[PDB]
């Protein structure tokens, strides 16, 4: 009962160190921030169905978010990037558990997300290569 | 200063130095505070006034100071030390046995402006003391009690009962050495930290700690435990203290040592940093006790003697380092002799309260660091401590920017999500089934609403059949 509620707090304060997301200094020199990060990944491997439908609602909000300004467009670009690592190490670290039962999420939560980036993407020239070099991996 | 300079007196010359030494003490800032004139430079200068011929007095300033009980004490023992200095040279004195005999007058007699004074004194200077007067002092505080309840007058009766503890305090160290009431009075101080106020709790432990050196120089312990001596004398009135455990939340039959803990743990709650460390010293003289009946070098680890063991973990080093984690001598927590599952659930729960309502980074680091351990060694019992850490840690989780304090955090949540996913076996009832529903509640702080919490109504009946058993006539 309430060790769900404990996981939703690591994941909600996941949000609230995105660099788009106000920072307000809370990243304390960002190792009390990467400290979460450990966690997070470490609590997949037996709640893995929960942190990653989690991690998708988070990147759709990005995605569907307008911003103006050089600093704008940086702060999204470097945002979206810390979603992706985080989620490909909980795919790679998760053991070979083989479940194919996770057709639900995969079809619309997190595969329309992904193929989006795997467009020609011309937003940024540098940008736009990385995140295909890191979003390909996920894939 | 007219006994150092009358000559009608003969002191030795001895004794004229100890009145001269007490001349300068009375004059120091300390004994401004005890009389009550502190924040004042001089007392002549307040005491006489210049025109005292032409105009009469104006007073004013009525926000007028409290008294302490414990106050009158330090006074009542400095000046009694004076007397008996100067009878060593005075023959077939007669001044303490006048004394002693118009404090014993209002001591005895119903007057509650100057009863209460009068107990702190009768206690202070008396030389002998016997059964009957003791059911006096005994039936003086069931009367006390009776009235707080009934009526709405609280303050005034409640300073009744600090004083007919404190006097208990001071008359039992003359007792004759075979009584019974040198060992019923251990049950006096229990059933009065349950009392919930800083005053009374304050006077409780001071019982209670001279209760224990009593009984020792009497060489009562040699050969039994706590928990045989102390229990053996509640049988005769067992039907009423049953009684009072169920409401209070505490079982004695089920666990003694744990039950005892449970009282001494709101200790630390205290505002005065005095009867902190008196709460301290009373589990070290616990564990002594203990162990030594077992014979196990003061520090062994047992079902009997890890109670006091985790009260002492986050005050006293030398448990600490004798008794360390094991994911960094013995290590605290062997699954080996804690193989019970009822005496491993309440040495989390234990663990669980001291954290709670403990605010400060050193002692919250060592605890949490014991109870991350905990879930992997004890996986079955754990999920009964949700609760109580329900809410402190999911505020952790948030706003905490301490990597020292956030380590051992993370390990706990890891652990639980593991050993998920399996049909709880141990509820977080499982407390209340065999008594200790009240364990953590039993330890908050003191409330400012200070009442009598009502279920005082049982202290009463319970006093009474301890007289009626022990002291019948």
């Amino acid at each position: 009962h309430r060790p769900v509620e404990w996981v939703q707090a690591v994941v909600s304060r996941f949000d609230e160190q995105l660099p788009i997301k106000t920072g307000q200094q809370n990243t304390h020199t960002k190792v009390s921030t990467e400290h979460n990060k450990e966690c997070l990944i470490n609590i997949s491997k037996y709640k893995f169905s929960l942190v990653i439908s989690g991690l998708t609602t988070i990147l759709k909000n990005v995605n569907n978010m307008r911003i103006f300004g050089e600093a704008a467009e940086k702060n999204l670009y470097l945002s979206q990037l810390i979603i992706l690592d985080t989620l490909e190490k909980c795919l790679a670290g998760q053991p070979k558990d083989t479940m194919r039962l996770d057709e639900t999420m995969l079809v619309k939560q997190l595969l329309p997300e992904i193929c989006h980036f795997l467009h020609t993407c011309r937003e940024g020239n540098q940008h736009a290569a990385e995140l295909r070099n890191s979003a390909s991996g996920v894939l | 200063h007219s006994l150092c300079t009358c000559s009608q007196l003969h002191f030795s010359e001895e004794t004229k130095q100890v009145l001269r030494l007490s001349l300068t003490e009375f004059s120091l800032p300390k004994f401004y505070l005890l009389f009550g004139i502190s924040k004042v430079k001089s007392a002549a200068v307040i005491a006489f006034r210049s025109s005292y011929r032409d105009r009469s007095f104006s007073p004013g300033s009525y926000e007028r100071e409290t008294f302490a009980l414990t106050s009158l004490e330090t006074v009542t023992e400095a000046l009694l030390e004076i007397m008996e200095a100067c009878m060593r040279d005075i023959p077939t004195c007669k001044w303490l046995d006048q004394w002693t005999e118009l404090a014993q007058r209002f001591a005895f007699q119903y007057n509650p402006s100057l009863q209460p004074r009068a107990l702190v004194v009768f206690g202070c200077i008396s030389k002998r003391v016997s059964h009957g007067q003791i059911k006096q002092i005994i039936r003086i505080l069931s009367k006390a009690l009776e009235s707080c309840l009934k009526g709405p007058d609280t303050y005034n009766s409640q300073v009744l009962i600090e004083a007919t503890v404190i006097a208990l305090t001071k008359l039992q160290p003359l007792l004759n050495k075979d009584s019974p009431l040198h060992k019923a009075l251990f049950w006096v101080a229990v059933a009065v930290l349950q009392l919930d106020e800083v005053n009374l709790y304050s006077a409780g432990t001071a019982l209670l700690e001279q209760n224990l050196h009593t009984l020792d120089s009497l060489r009562i312990f040699n050969d039994k435990s706590p928990e045989e001596v102390f229990m053996a004398i509640r049988n005769p009135l067992e039907w009423h203290c049953k009684q009072m455990d169920h409401f209070v939340g505490l079982n004695f039959n089920s666990n003694f040592n744990f039950a005892l803990v449970g009282h001494l743990l709101k200790g630390y709650r205290h505002p005065s940093p005095a009867i902190v460390a008196r709460t301290v010293r009373i589990l070290h003289t616990l564990l002594t006790l203990v162990n030594k009946h077992r014979n196990c070098d003061k520090f062994e680890v047992n079902t009997q003697s890890v109670a006091y063991l985790a009260a002492l973990l986050t005050v006293s080093e030398e448990v600490r380092s004798r008794c360390s984690l094991k994911h960094r001598s013995n290590v605290l927590l062997d699954e080996e002799v804690l193989t019970d599952p009822k005496i491993q659930a309440l040495l989390l729960t234990v663990l669980a309260t001291l954290v709670k309502y403990t605010t400060d980074e050193f002692d919250q680091r060592i605890l949490y660091e014991y109870l991350a351990e905990a879930s992997v060694v004890f996986p079955k019992v754990f999920p009964v401590v949700h609760n109580l850490l329900d809410s402190k840690i999911n505020t952790l989780l948030s706003l905490c920017q301490d990597p020292n304090l956030l380590n051992p955090i993370h390990g706990i949540v890891q652990s639980v999500v593991y050993h998920e996913e399996s049909p709880p076996q141990y509820q977080t009832s499982y407390l209340q089934s065999f008594g200790f529903n009240g364990l953590w509640r039993f330890a908050g702080p003191f409330s400012k609403q200070t009442q009598i919490p009502d279920y005082a109504e049982l202290i009463v009946k319970f006093l009474d059949a301890l007289i009626d058993t022990y002291l019948p006539g």
